[PDB]
C-alpha cells in the first residue's frame, strides 16, 4: 500500500467540504451535513494499483495567510475548486489560488474541478445570476481555464447528486502516482 | 475517550442521539440547532482524543521505549501538555453543560439553551490569552516538527520499527504523527464555521443571539492574533537566514 495526500482548495462558495464529506461517506448526509472536515484516509484501487488517500481540507483558512499554507506540506496532489453556478469563484482561480498553490508547490499536479454542475440546468440559479449580469461557467470556460492556468486535468461534479465524484478522487489518485 | 462520552457521541446527529419520542416534541429550528451544537461538542471531544494520542501513546511512549535526546520528543510534539490542558477544560465545561440539560431519568435527552456565554469566557480574558500564545507557539514549530519526523523515520530502524507498531491498529487510520499535528493547526479555524452556523439557529432569545455574536468576534480576533504571530522555524536554520 502507497501512501498519498490530497488538498482541495478554492473559495468557500466552490462547496469543496461537502465534496470531501459526501466522497468519504459510504452513505449520502440524509439527516445532518456536518459543518466542517476533520480529515479521512480513503482507501481506492485505481488501475490495479491499491492506494491510501488523506483527504484535507483548507475551509476556515480563507483569511488567514500564514495558518493556510501549513496545510500544503508533503501534498501530492492538488484539487482546485470552484462553482459552476459562481463565476466569480472561477475568475479568483487564476488570481489567487493559482500564484499560492504554485509558489508552496511546484509541480504538484492540480486537477481543476468545477463543482455544483446540477445547478447549470436549475432556475433559480440563472434568475438570481441574471440579476448581476452572470451565467453559469460554461464547460469551454472551465475547460479553458484548466489549460490556462497548466492543470493536469479539468472535471466536473456534482456532490448533491453524487455524479462524477468517485472519478475525480480516482483520477487525483492517478496524478498523486505520477513521476 | 472515556466509554460514557464515545457513546453520548456515537450518533451522527443530535436528532439521532436523543430519543425519538424526545425529539417529536421539538421544534424545526431548535433540532437545527442542537445538530450543530452535537458537532462543535462531538468535535472537541475528538480534537481531545487527538492531543491524548500525541501525549500518552506517542510522546511518552517513545520516551519509555525509544532512548533519544529529550529536545528530539519536544521538537516532534511542542506544547501538547498546555494544548491538551486547554482543549480538556474546554470539553468538560461543554460536557457539563450538557449534563445539566439532561432531562430527568434520562442519559440521552437534552436541549442546550445556552453556550454562547461559555464561548465567550473561553475566547476571553486569560484563557484566550493562554489559547493565542500556545497556538502560535505551535504553529510556528509547525513545519520543524514534521522535518524531524521525517529525519528520525529515514535515519532510525528502531523509530522506524516504533511508529509501524503503535499506528498499526485500525483506529489510528487519521491519526499518524503528521496527521495529528495537522489535525491540531487545522481546529482553531473551524470554530467560526461552526459558532456562525449556530448563531443561525439561536434568534429565538435575542441574549443568546448576542452571546454568539460577541463569542464569533472573540474567536475572529484570537485567529487573527495567532496568524500575526507565525514565523515557521527551520531544523538549523542559521542567524543569517533568519534576520534577512
Ligand atoms: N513549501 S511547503 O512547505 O508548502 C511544501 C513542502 C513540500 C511539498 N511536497 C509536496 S507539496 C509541498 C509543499
Amino acid at each position: 500500500a502507497i501512501r498519498k495526500k490530497l488538498v482541495i482548495v478554492g473559495d468557500g462558495a466552490c462547496g469543496k467540504t461537502c465534496l470531501l464529506i459526501v466522497f468519504s461517506k459510504d452513505q449520502f448526509p440524509e439527516v445532518y451535513v456536518p459543518t466542517v472536515f476533520e480529515n479521512y484516509v480513503a482507501d481506492i484501487e485505481v488501475d490495479g494499483k491499491q492506494v491510501e488517500l488523506a483527504l484535507w481540507d483548507t475551509a476556515g483558512q480563507e483569511d488567514y495567510d500564514r495558518l493556510r499554507p501549513l496545510s500544503y506540506p508533503d501534498t501530492d496532489v492538488i484539487l482546485m475548486c470552484f462553482s459552476i453556478d459562481s463565476p466569480d469563484s472561477l475568475e479568483n482561480i487564476p488570481e489567487k489560488w493559482t500564484p499560492e498553490v504554485k509558489h508552496f508547490c511546484p509541480n504538484v499536479p492540480i486537477i481543476l474541478v468545477g463543482n455544483k454542475k446540477d445547478l447549470r440546468n436549475d432556475e433559480h440559479t440563472r434568475r438570481e445570476l441574471a440579476k448581476m449580469k452572470q451565467e453559469p461557467v460554461k464547460p469551454e470556460e472551465g475547460r479553458d481555464m484548466a489549460n490556462r492556468i497548466g492543470a493536469f486535468g479539468y472535471m466536473e461534479c456534482s456532490a448533491k447528486t453524487k455524479d462524477g465524484v468517485r472519478e475525480v478522487f480516482e483520477m487525483a489518485t492517478r496524478a498523486a502516482l505520477q513521476a | 475517550s472515556m466509554e460514557m462520552d464515545e457513546k453520548d457521541f456515537a450518533a451522527d446527529s443530535w436528532s439521532l442521539a436523543v430519543d425519538s419520542s424526545f425529539l417529536q416534541q421539538h421544534k424545526k429550528e431548535v433540532m437545527k440547532q442542537q445538530d450543530v451544537i452535537y458537532e462543535l461538542i462531538q468535535t472537541e471531544l475528538h480534537h481531545v482524543r487527538t492531543l491524548k494520542i500525541m501525549t500518552r501513546l506517542f510522546r511518552t511512549g517513545m520516551l519509555e521505549e525509544l532512548h533519544l535526546e529529550p529536545g528530539v520528543v519536544q521538537g516532534l510534539f511542542p506544547c501538547v501538555d498546555e494544548l491538551s490542558d486547554i482543549h480538556t477544560r474546554f470539553l468538560s465545561q461543554l460536557l457539563e453543560r450538557r449534563r445539566q440539560a439532561l432531562c430527568p431519568g434520562s442519559t440521552r435527552n437534552f436541549v442546550i439553551h445556552r453556550l454562547g456565554d461559555l464561548l465567550i469566557s473561553q475566547f476571553s480574558g486569560p484563557s484566550a490569552e493562554q489559547m493565542c500564545k500556545t497556538y502560535s507557539e505551535f504553529c510556528s514549530r509547525h513545519s520543524k516538527a514534521l522535518k524531524l519526523y521525517k529525519e528520525l523515520y529515514a535515519r532510525d530502524k528502531r523509530f522506524q520499527q516504533f511508529i509501524r507498531k503503535v499506528t498499526r491498529p485500525a483506529v489510528l487510520k487519521r491519526h499518524g504523527v503528521q496527521e495529528c499535528i495537522l489535525l491540531v493547526t487545522q481546529r482553531i479555524t473551524k470554530y467560526p464555521l461552526l459558532i456562525s452556523r449556530i448563531l443561525q439557529h439561536s434568534h429565538g432569545i435575542e441574549e443568546e443571539r448576542q452571546d454568539l455574536t460577541t463569542a464569533l468576534g472573540l474567536v475572529k480576533e484570537l485567529l487573527s492574533n495567532v496568524d500575526e504571530g507565525i514565523y515557521q522555524l527551520e531544523k538549523g536554520a542559521r542567524l543569517q537566514e533568519i534576520y534577512n
